[PDB]
């Protein structure tokens, strides 16, 4: 029972370590991804724009 | 927010250029040169561009007074050699790739084609002259050369007195500006359409398309 009460106590506060560090990777990741997406593309220049419009 | 300096738009397959610097008679920079110079290699790409057309949005004023060399002279007051340098690789490199351009260009020369206009136009076999049609080269009076290619083309494609390059001798270095119909017997033009008549065959060349399994080159 002191076997069970402190490996439960560790995989709970592992568990949140884990999520937060999971979170931020995905924070990064899609900030990185949309960075990508925002970069310009020579084929954007075929795209008909009205920027001043 | 500023209106850009060479505008783009779709004209069914047909892709138009325009030359939008009114106040300076569509005087081309190397802003503009590398724009148009950048989406003419897109077009090449493209499977749905059949021709593209360069026009200005200032006609029957000017379609292209000439390179911007005004600026070119205050670089060289100031030594800064590198920006002028890159002025000329992207205006003569944009007056190369026009010359070999696998798609039909089709220029409207309506208005002052003097200098960087004569490159916009000189090198498409398709330049279509008008009333108001203004060629020449007025580069001796600035202490300049004849740029732009313009010292293969003129000795190549004009007609009359030009057995021995003699007639282009003769524009090149005495700056005579031709005018409309004239343009276009002496071969500076191919064509000759009535300014009323752009919209016109705009219109048609948007809606041509090769036939059958053509390609547009």
């Amino acid at each position: 029972l002191i076997e069970a009460f402190r490996k439960e106590e560790a995989r709970l506060l592992h568990k949140h370590e884990y999520l937060q560090k999971r979170t931020k990777e995905l924070e990064k990741a899609k900030e990185l991804e949309l960075e990508k997406l925002n970069k310009e593309k020579s084929s954007d220049l075929t795209i008909m724009t009205l920027d001043k419009m | 927010t500023d209106a850009p300096p060479v505008l783009f738009t779709v004209q069914d397959t047909a892709r138009v250029i325009t030359l939008n610097r009114p106040k300076k008679l569509n005087a081309l920079n190397a802003e503009m040169s590398e724009s148009m110079f950048k989406t003419l290699n897109e077009y090449a790409k493209s499977d749905t561009t059949n021709l593209v057309i360069l026009k200005s949005s200032n006609r029957p004023r000017s379609f292209c007074a000439g390179g911007d060399v005004a600026t070119v002279a205050i670089f060289n007051f100031n030594k800064e050699f590198a920006k002028s340098i890159k002025f000329f690789t992207d205006e003569y490199s944009l007056n190369f790739q026009i010359a070999t351009y696998l798609k039909p260009i089709v220029t409207f020369m309506d208005g002052i084609t003097m200098g960087g206009g004569v490159g916009l136009s000189i090198h498409t076999p398709f330049r279509i002259a008008t009333e108001n049609t203004k060629w020449a080269m007025p580069e001796m009076d600035i202490g300049f050369f004849p740029d732009v290619g313009s010292t293969f083309a003129l000795p190549r494609i004009v007609t009359l007195a030009n057995s021995n390059s003699q007639m282009a001798l003769y524009l090149c270095l005495t700056g005579e500006v031709v005018t409309g119909a004239d343009a276009y017997m002496l071969g500076l033009a191919s064509h000759y359409v009535s300014s009323e008549n752009l919209d016109a065959l705009q219109k048609r060349l948007g809606e041509i398309s090769p036939p059958f399994n053509n390609d547009p080159q």
